[PDB]
RNA sequence: GCGGCCCCCUGGACGAAGACUGACGCUCAGGUGCGAAAGCGUGGGGAGCAAACAGGAUUAGAUACCCUGGUAGUCCACGCCGUAAACGAUGUCGACUUGGAGGUUGUGCCCUUGAGGCGUGGCUUCCGGAGCUAACGCGUUAAGUCGACCGCCUGGGGAGUA
RNA sequence: CGUAAAGCGCACGCAGGCGGUUUGUUAAGUCAGAUGUGAAAUCCCCGGGCUCAACCUGGGAACUGCAUCUGAUACUGGCAA
RNA sequence: AGACCAAUGCCAUGUACGUCGCACUCAAUAGUCAGUUUUCUGCA
């Protein structure tokens, strides 16, 4: 809802035609993005993805690049809901069969973990093992308790993310980007012209998004 | 109408802080994408929660079930008493699936598709119609079901619904 | 009411260290008889393979077309690779009257009685893709007029 | 195709502002001109290089590659020839259609506060978007989207031969 | 017609083909109608006779053309500015 | 970096790729009519 305060745009190298609408352009060398055009397109992202979050969807935030982690981490455990926050894998939601039985064996591995035999008949083995833990646990985080393909996606990056962009293009869901003026609005379906790479916007940026995906009327 | 937002003026000074001349005015063509339509539920995507929910069913994998009586499962987890209950007919079947004279390739992905079905419409309680057969769907159906996560319980039908020839099925939905 | 035909099976090969090994290439059409027409390629080690994995691809992959009473609309051209093909409604111009390998995607598409002639090449794997599209850019009376306001 | 420097005679291109003519334009079969290199004719010149040629090697042989010599030729004047993978293997002229990084040559504006900032032309190089393409790739210098006129193609060989 | 066959080695240019833009006139091309002709048979259509058919046959359509007259003037051409 | 390395009978190559099934049986409701006369029957 407040205005943005501190980004003004960025990304003077590989500029992309695609975002002439959004720009005004100015200081330095460097793009800046027309705010002005900014507020409406997230008014609009808020609109629709508070509408999805309401009808008890799941939202999947991507957050791959840093320091989007743990600010996605943050953002979307504050709600109850999804995040990517290290190497998006390539076909976790165009595949999700095969994530599927990778995110099983997450489960089977911590509840073997923390619980069950941990320290059995081997030293090596379990070393070797929680460090699949560590390897499953910060590639499939948030997803793991989704047990669903989310019905929408929100990407903090554009042409970072171009990935699960084409997936979540390929399957028809509904892609929430923060464009930068390099990336390309491909298939995101509300696209958002800000500030990619800067930590005090994705910060604003994904608390307004958290706040409006849980947004109570009580 | 226009949205709320910060005064024309405001923007103005906002430009005024800019540093600089600080001012952008590339004229391009734009080009809006059509809004997503309310309802939704492209084929496409039905095609792809059919196919991911038959991804579960396997020929190869057969899940221990009870080889005494009436055909049954409840998942673990699940309230025991559920499965006595879906005997007892206290649960209303809203979906009916037939399978009788499918192949077996077209009875997963029809089972699929009732599943997938449910969750999506928030139906818990399904009927699937199998028939009678050795070594066919009626014994290859109830495995196939039991490997899904999202199926909570099943039992023979009650008389009502198909008896020995049909399965009543519990299926687990967000609500 | 699915409507399933297999038009090209053929033999390709590879060419290991060790002599050649030998693949089997199907090439179906699906289609319900009602618009809802969808081709598949599929490629295998033996032919029943190659043909479910080709249907298993085209019950997928499936595109409407604007059908008229039981025919097309206007004459409508679609080209792929070197496959260069004319489709002409022939309003109860009686039966389909088609080249090889579009007899069967303009039969299971639910058209009845078009007049086509595909030219340049005719290979079957190029000759629907050029059917379909084709097809896919025939525009009905009421899209043409939704267009142009009226 | 043109590579030291200088003079003389001379062709074209591009840019800046303004003036003038007023469709005078585009393409072009036959026709005419120019057209690398080798070659030919007459007369010069001839250092280097070098077909031919000779010798030495190498080799089974070596009419070759390698070595040592070496004539025409290459150089000049005038005339002929009339061809090349004479190639961006892409005819000429015009119009339209997203971009990025350079090079080169003009010109305008702004504190020129420097080897700057903002534009606007001419030619050119690399990469790429849509589109096209059998593919490879081309991609505002198109092989994209069109128009005008010309040239040429129609299986391989025989044969670009008689 | 880059690489499959196919862009003259490159230009200048005659005859030829094509030609920005506005107004007026003409009406040659173009278009509309009319008239004369386009033989009959044959093809086509609707009928009729051979027991049917082939066949024969009645009427029409057609013969996509040419010539002349009457008009229209948007485009192309001629002429004037 | 940069010696020297020539040639390799005659044929046809293939079979060969075209797909399925299931079933089943247990029950009501023949016939039964009548039954002397009365009456104390713990108490606060």
């Amino acid at each position: 809802m407040l205005k943005a305060g501190v980004h003004f745009g960025h990304q003077t190298r590989y500029w992309n035609p695609k975002m002439k609408p959004f720009i005004f352009g100015a200081r330095n060398k460097v793009h800046i993005i027309n705010l002005e055009k900014t507020v409406p397109m997230f008014n609009e992202a808020l609109a629709e993805l508070n509408k999805i979050a309401s009808r008890k969807g799941k939202i999947l935030f991507v957050g791959t690049k840093r320091a989007a982690s743990e600010a996605v981490k943050d953002a979307a455990l504050s709600c109850d809901q999804f995040f990517v926050n290290h190497r998006w894998l390539g076909g976790m939601l165009t595949n999700w069969k095969t994530v599927r039985q990778s995110i099983k064996r997450l489960k089977d591995l911590e509840t073997q973990s923390q619980d069950g035999t941990f320290d059995k008949l081997t030293k090596k083995e379990a070393l070797m093992r929680t460090r699949e833990l560590e390897k499953l646990e910060n590639s499939l985080g948030g997803i793991k308790d989704m047990g669903g393909l989310p019905d929408a996606l929100f990407v903090i990056d554009a042409d970072h993310e171009h990935i699960a962009i084409k997936e979540a293009n390929n399957l028809g869901i509904p892609v929430f980007a923060i464009v930068d003026t390099n990336s390309d609005p491909d298939g995101v379906d509300f696209v958002i012209p800000g500030n990619d790479d800067a930590i005090r916007a994705v910060t604003l940026y994904l608390g307004a998004v958290a706040a409006t995906v849980r947004e109570g009327r009580s | 109408k226009k949205k709320t937002t910060l005064s024309e003026e405001d923007q103005a000074l906002f430009r005024q802080l800019m540093a600089g001349t600080r001012k952008i005015k590339q004229d391009t063509i734009v080009h809006r994408p059509q809004r997503k339509k309310i309802s939704e539920v492209p084929v496409k995507r039905l095609i792809q929660e059919q196919a991911d929910a038959s991804h579960y069913f396997s020929d190869e994998f057969q899940p221990l079930l009870n080889t005494e009586g009436p055909v049954k499962y409840v998942r673990p987890d699940v309230s025991h008493f559920e499965a006595k209950k879906l005997r007892r007919g206290d649960y209303s079947p809203e979906l009916f699936l037939a399978l009788a004279g499918l192949t077996q390739l077209q009875a997963k992905q029809e089972l699929g598709a009732l599943i997938a079905a449910c969750r999506r419409e928030h139906v818990f309680c399904a009927c699937v119609m199998h028939g009678h057969g050795k070594h066919i769907l009626k014994q290859q159906t109830p495995l196939w079901l039991a490997q899904h996560p999202h199926v909570m319980a099943f039992h023979q039908a009650p008389k009502e619904y198909g008896g020995d020839a049909a399965l009543l099925v519990l299926i687990e939905v967000e609500e | 009411e699915l409507q399933e035909k297999l038009i090209a099976v053929n033999r390709v090969s590879k060419t290991v260290k060790g002599g050649r090994i030998f693949s089997f290439t199907a090439l179906t059409v699906v289609g319900d008889g009602n618009g809802r027409v969808g081709f598949g390629y599929g490629k295998a080690r033996e032919v029943p393979a190659a043909i479910q994995k080709a249907m298993e691809k085209a019950r997928r992959n499936m595109i409407n077309v604007a059908l008229n009473n039981g025919t097309l609309q206007h004459p409508v051209k679609g080209v792929h690779t070197g496959s260069r093909v004319f489709m002409q409604p022939a309003s109860e111009g009686t039966g389909i009257i088609a080249g090889g390998a579009m007899r069967a995607v303009l039969e299971v598409a639910g058209v009845h009685n078009v007049l086509a002639k595909a030219y340049g090449s005719t290979n079957p794997i190029n000759v629907v893709r050029a059917t379909i599209d084709g097809l896919e850019n025939m525009n009905s009376p009421e899209m043409v007029a939704a267009k142009r306001g009226k």
